DNA sequence: TCAGGATGTATATATCTGACACGTGCCTGGAGACTAGGGAGTAATCCCCTTGGCGGTTAAAACGCGGGGGACAGCGCGTACGTGCGTTTAAGCGGTGCTAGAGCTGTCTACGACCAATTGAGCGGCCTCGGCACCGG
DNA sequence: GGTGCCGAGGCCGCTCAATTGGTCGTAGACAGCTCTAGCACCGCTTAAACGCACGTACGCGCTGTCCCCCGCGTTTTAACCGCCAAGGGGATTACTCCCTAGTCTCCAGGCACGTGTCAGATATATACATCCTGA
């Protein structure tokens, strides 16, 4: 009924799984500061994407956030996505 | 009179008619000339044929019939043109190269 | 046992060879609805919306990694560091 | 409603370079984004040529220096000598 | 037509402008100099006495004028006169600023020395370090005269603007024919000089206009003014009919009404009339075969526009009648041609010597025949050329025969132009030719101990060579000069050298037919200018004629020199019947790709890849 | 003799190795080794001929024989370096 | 013996003077040639306007002191104050010019 | 019948009858709000607003009274606002802002 | 022939901040491209986001959104501040 | 440098299921024929400005010498990351029901395109004065 | 400090583009209703994360050597600006026709809907390829 605001949710984004992609990247060895890192430059790229998706999205007066809205916001930083329409 | 599209008459398989109209409907001029769907047509066929030629010989390699994201991804970086045509679009499920760097191997 | 950095090759070839994604989905899910409502309250995702930015995220991730892979070798190191990343995100522009 | 889409078309063109080989429902949704964003990308640039020009037409022409100023290098010729021969054989019958 | 209604407001100004026809311009008459001007170690001609005259009347009367004598007439020493006479009777020492072209600087040092030497003077020349040496003296004002170089004069216009002057003269003010001048602009304003003066052989070029730049520059508004500037003429004219040269019914007397115009402030005087003893100045055109390396570049080059190279294939070059005219001249100038015959020719590449040279260009081949004839006579002949990369290639056939010779072109240093000049004017001198550039070697010199010229190629303006020929044709010339104008027949050339001759019109009607000698007043003028009428049609076209025997009759200029003419013209003969290769090129060596002559792929089969290994095993 | 010496320019060496340091230093660079000198001449020369191509095309697409100013900034901006005071 | 500086002195002397200046730091004429020997290869008797060859001048300037400042992070993050050649190349790998 | 242009009635001092007509001659849609133009013209206005003062100052800094490109260069990369804004953008005869790394001047 | 700029109404607005300060001439046609480039930048965006929503007219609030779009943070604000002025202005009057 | 054992990689076979690929009805968008108009192809003219060359000064480039700052190799230390084992947590799955919001259809009306007159704002061209450089100190 | 001057600020005449005024019809707004996809729940395996500890490989600091880079001076060169010349094209203008928008009328290609079945995991059993250790 009442909604919970969420927090902390970016450790959700654990250390096995910085490495995973890590190791895709061809890294063969990690610091241990490199996860904090890493969670700092998700949120600040996941931030303005989600910007633009929500200003596409309440620009349409919709309560729904779309493929289309993704699409379109990851589009002009530059970083177009193949595989969801358009 | 008999109907002809004007794909076959172009010898084409990509839909002339459809491009001709998303022209006009898309604002980008107050006309749109006659020659200019079907030569666009012709472009979007010649493109569509060449990324799948390479996706296919990448499916073949691998032992599979079906194209899946991954065959079309090997395809694409592989080739050294369509890689810069490619070079900001990012391929749902695609994967990466397997490239390893040459100092980072053992001795 | 083996010596160490032998599993990490390991690990680089066979995750360079597969396609699925690198990151639980529950845990990527909820982060993503926590940002949202700094933006705009009682929001609503579709399933591909969450999978759209899952795909952007970790295209972007792995390719940040490749290029702090490289100036670490540049540094004439095997491990990669914080200013390794900062370099990165310096040269393309993001800083 | 019916949403359109080039699914129909490149899979006449697959069964032209490879018979046997089949195409996935994702793979579909990729090469209908590939399509799509490609399309744009010629439009958009032959629309600001006509208006660098002062026309208010796009012809095959704008078409053609489009292409020529996208594709890259040895992948341009090709495109453009493949557009040439539809328009001529077009305009002929 | 309202002539008249316009010179009414000349005659307001003199009138207007003298106070601070002829003879309200010439309002003092002083006829004194005929006494001994002092301090002098020549004497005076006749002529330039009564130019003097002229001279000291424009002073009296504050006017400007122009000493537009011909070529040779000692006009240096005209103006020395005058500046001698103003510190002598009216005993005004001035500061006397002079501007002058470079090569002519040493030459207006030297004539002080011998002419006037109690006059004080700076030649304001060197390095910035040298040119500052001289401020301490010019603050003074201890000199007299300061000659400098129309260069120094913008440069250095900080410090030369603050001394007041109190007389300009400009040597060969021709530079002042374009009126959006840098020199025009610098020297009326930041200069200031009451009385200025200019002298000239030529005072205007191809176009009616430049001559009123020059009027405007000495009498800035009281002449006319520029943004009145309502003409006589009203338009230019100029078409194939000489006859006509204005937008009128076949009317003679609008150029008659220019005559009086300029007349009070111009001193024109002929060669002929003034000094007759001087010897005829006769001129000879002589045409020039094309080789067959030259006649196929020429071709192309005419037609496609493009320069035919190597398979390492052609060029395309930018000017065409540039290049065409360089072609005409010597085809190794491209140093395309040159490097490929270097190789296939035989003998070691790059830099190219021998006799192919002698037989590349029909130019070259000719001047062989002639130079080591004038050789025997022990005639010095000057040569000029438009194009200094001819003069390299010029240069290293000269070496072949080992002729001497001295260059003076542009590009060599200041410091050593005067003793070139002193060199080759020696008595006793063992050098043959004198290599010149047409802009440098052109102005004021005096080649006097050369007796012939050879004009290598033609300006686009006829002027420029005249001044050419005039290098030898002066004062102090006892031999018979003959001018050798190089030509190719059927070529640009051509169409250069008739163009040319047609701007030499419309000088003809204003400055030659005028007869500014102050003598001429009689009804002479209207003798002569009615008589370049009729002449305009009895030219006849003449094409394809090299004379192979007339030439060296237009070198003799006596019997006795065929005599020696007819030897070595037998010998070459019998010499070259021993091993026979033929004089010009005559398709010899074409064989080169020249005369031989005369990726991109498909769609979507023929995009060559690499085999690509996506197996990943 | 001389005439050998003026075609064995070859213009990219146009780029003197001081003009190459002035660049250097406006970057903000303080010693340079003597490889980067070649090496930049080399980034520059790959750097004209893609917007030389570009603006070759618009101008080659216009009828014209002429390289305009707005040829070479409507070349820049569709490489994203948009240029400003050229109109 | 002569007065003379220390080695890297005069190298900084640009900061009080020569990074604040705007002018183009490469000759006019060296240039000139440069880009129509280019252009050369694209189209053959092209001509070029004053201010096309000015333009083209001000981007390339541009482009080669905005690599010099990452040629220059790209050395210090190496630990020295020489920029080599392979600095270059890492600077345009990053940015995606490779 | 009497002509107020519709900037004045807007308070702007900028054209918006012509930014009106450039949007109609532009091909971005079939049709143009009334409003559109009077909010395109407003927020022009703001931007330009927003360089002329921040480059009316660095003029100032100089001692000097006119604006040159120096000046609009000195304004763009000082905020980090405008900055961002005009990031692939080249300023003609702009220059850099001075920087200098801190490991390369000396340090005793 | 007549050609137009932003000139004049860019030197309204200096003397609106600075009364004195004056601005060169090349100082002046960058700051008529920057004008230009923004314009095309919004109407650019605002164009493809009517589009989006299957509209045919560009509104303000097609051009409000675009203002959020492509200004960043605190510039976008006062931009959308002046622009909501200036509309309630005009309508009132 | 070769031998052994352990672990992991790569191999051939059933089988299985969920998605690829096919066939069908049908509706809406594309093709065919017409008319009216204006965008642009084409011709002709004017003259700007582009190109190639020389002339003559002088500042920048080039060549060489010479010294020392810095790059690089090497070595020793020690810390922090990788490997593996064992414990703990929560993701992934398969349901299930709720309902909210997006989609669709139908009217209705106000707004923006179109057109036609009319005049003044904005542009080009011109005088004029001062901000800025610069020549010296 | 002072003199100088080129570039900018200011003024005027002349259009042509913006404003005013009507008219129309269609896009956009609103209401109503449907139904589907997203949100939330539950319980359950169980795979992934967490944690601990050991050793070891590597980051890092130091030192020393040497040679490449900097700085300076002398000579040389070519950019620069000034100047000559000619003509290729970049603009205009005017004419006119043919191509494109627009309309109505057919009409058939393509989309949604079901349907059958097979390509590609997934799991089993197995001989070889790779490391780590010893020698
Ligand atoms: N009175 C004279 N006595 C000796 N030589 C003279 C005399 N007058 C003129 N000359 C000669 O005439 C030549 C031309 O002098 P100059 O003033 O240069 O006339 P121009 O400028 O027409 O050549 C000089 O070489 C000079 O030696
Ligand atoms: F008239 Be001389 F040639 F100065
Ligand atoms: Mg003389």
């Amino acid at each position: 009924r009442h909604r919970k605001v969420l927090r902390d949710n970016i450790q959700g984004i654990t250390k096995p799984a910085i490495r995973r992609l890590a190791r895709r990247g061809g890294v063969k060895r990690i610091s241990g500061l490199i996860y904090e890192e890493t969670r700092g430059v998700l949120k600040v790229f996941l931030e303005n994407v989600i910007r633009d998706a929500v200003t596409y999205t309440e620009h349409a007066k919709r309560k729904t956030v779309t493929a289309m809205d993704v699409v379109y916001a990851l589009k002009r930083q530059g970083r177009t996505l193949y595989g969801f329409g358009g | 009179a008999k109907a002809k599209t004007r794909s076959s008459r172009a010898g084409l398989q990509f839909p002339v008619g459809r491009v001709h109209r998303l022209l006009r409907k898309g604002n980008y001029a107050e006309r749109v000339g006659a020659g200019a769907p079907v030569y666009l047509a012709a472009v979007l066929e010649y493109l569509t044929a060449e990324i799948l030629e390479l996706a296919g010989n990448a499916a073949r390699d691998n032992k599979k019939t079906r194209i899946i994201p991954r065959h079309l991804q090997l395809a694409v970086r592989n080739d050294e043109e369509l890689n810069k045509l490619l070079g900001r679009v990012t391929i749902a499920q695609g994967g990466v190269l397997p490239n390893i760097q040459s100092v980072l191997l053992p001795k | 046992r083996y010596r160490p950095g032998t599993v990490a090759l390991r690990e680089i070839r066979r995750y360079q060879k597969s396609t699925e994604l690198l990151i639980r989905k529950l845990p990527f899910q909820r982060l993503v609805r926590e940002i949202a409502q700094d933006f705009k309250t009682d929001l609503r995702f579709q399933s591909s919306a969450v999978m759209a930015l899952q795909e952007a995220s970790e295209a972007y991730l792995v390719a940040l990694f490749e290029d702090t892979n490289l100036c670490a070798i540049h540094a004439k190191r095997v491990t990669i560091m914080p200013k390794d990343i900062q370099l990165a995100r310096r040269i393309r522009g993001e800083r | 409603s019916r949403k359109e889409s080039y699914a129909i078309y490149v899979y006449k063109v697959l069964k032209q370079v490879h018979p046997d080989t089949g195409i996935s429902s994702k793979a579909m949704s990729i090469m209908n984004s590939f399509v799509n964003d490609v399309f744009e990308r010629i439009a958009g640039e032959a629309s600001r040529l006509a208006h660098y020009n002062k026309r208010s037409t796009i012809t095959s022409r704008e078409i053609q220096t489009a292409v020529r100023l996208l594709l890259p290098g040895e992948l341009a010729k090709h495109a453009v000598s493949e557009g040439t021969k539809a328009v001529t054989k077009y305009t002929s019958a | 037509k309202l002539i008249d209604q316009k010179k009414d407001k000349r005659l307001a100004y003199l009138l207007q402008q003298t106070d601070e026809y002829y003879a309200v311009a010439h309002a003092v008459t002083e006829r004194v100099d005929k006494q001994s001007a002092l301090m002098v170690n020549g004497v005076l001609k006749q002529y330039q006495i009564k130019g003097l005259e002229w001279l000291v009347s424009l002073y009296n009367n504050n006017l400007n004028g122009i000493l537009a004598d011909e070529m040779g007439l000692g006009k240096t020493i005209q103006t020395i006169a005058l500046i001698t006479y103003l510190m002598e009777h009216k005993r005004i020492n001035g500061p006397f600023l002079i501007i002058v072209p470079l090569s002519t600087l040493s030459n207006w040092a030297y004539e002080f020395d011998k002419w006037a030497p109690s006059v004080v003077k700076v030649s304001y020349k060197g390095s910035p370090a040298a040119r500052r040496a001289f401020v301490p003296q010019l603050r003074s004002g201890k000199f007299n005269v300061l000659l400098t170089t129309y260069e120094y004069i913008i440069k250095d216009k900080h410090i030369l603007a603050k001394i007041r002057w109190k007389y300009m003269i400009v040597d060969e003010g021709h530079r002042m024919k374009n009126h959006h001048c840098k020199l025009t602009q610098v020297l009326n304003t930041h200069y200031v000089a009451p009385r200025r003066l200019l002298l000239t052989g030529t005072p205007l070029q191809n176009k009616l206009p430049e001559l009123w730049a020059l009027l405007n520059f000495l009498l800035p508004t009281i002449f006319k003014s520029c943004s009145t500037f309502e003409q006589w003429f009203n338009a230019p004219f100029a078409m194939t009919g000489e006859k006509v040269d204005l937008n009128e019914e076949e009317t003679i007397l609008i150029i008659r009404r220019l005559h009086k115009v300029l007349r009070p402030f111009l001193l024109r005087r002929l060669k002929k009339e003034v000094e007759a003893q001087l010897p005829e100045k006769v001129e000879y055109v002589i045409k020039c075969d094309m080789s067959a390396l030259q006649r196929v570049l020429y071709r192309h080059m005419q037609a496609k526009g493009v320069l035919l190279t190597d398979g390492s294939g052609t060029k395309t070059l930018m000017n065409t009648i540039m290049q065409l005219r360089k072609i005409c001249n010597h085809p190794y100038m491209f140093q395309h041609i040159e490097e490929s015959f270097s190789e296939h020719l035989g003998f070691t590449g790059g830099i190219v010597q021998g006799l192919d040279l002698y037989r590349a260009s029909g130019k070259f081949e000719l001047l062989d025949r002639i130079l080591p004839k004038l050789r025997a006579t022990n005639h010095k002949v000057l040569l000029f050329c438009q194009m200094t990369s001819l003069m390299t290639i010029m240069e290293d056939y000269f070496a072949y025969r080992g002729f001497k010779y001295l260059r003076l072109d542009g590009t060599t240093k200041a410091e050593d132009r005067g003793m070139l000049l002193k060199t080759f004017n020696e008595p006793g001198s063992e050098y043959f030719i004198f290599l010149l550039s047409t802009r440098a070697g052109g102005l004021g010199l005096n080649l006097q101990s050369a007796d012939t010229v050879i004009i290598f190629d033609s300006d686009w303006n006829p002027h420029q060579d005249l001044q050419a020929q005039d290098r030898a044709h002066r004062i102090g010339q006892q031999n018979e000069v003959r001018v050798l104008r190089l030509c190719t027949v059927n070529s640009v050339e051509e169409k250069i050298l008739a163009a040319a001759k047609y701007k030499l019109n419309v000088d003809q009607k204003v400055i030659q037919a005028g007869m500014f000698d102050q003598k001429s007043s009689s009804h002479e003028r209207r003798a002569f200018l009615q008589a370049i009428l009729e002449h305009e049609e009895q030219d006849e076209e003449e094409d394809e004629v090299p004379d192979d025997e007339t030439v060296n009759q237009m070198i003799a200029r006596h019997e006795e020199e065929f005599d020696l003419f007819m030897r070595m013209d037998l010998d070459r003969r019998r010499e070259e019947a021993r091993n026979p290769k033929r004089k010009p090129r005559l398709m010899e060596e074409d064989e080169l790709p020249s005369w031989i002559i005369k990726e991109k792929m498909f769609g979507r089969g023929s995009r060559h890849r690499k085999e690509v290994d996506y197996s990943d095993s």
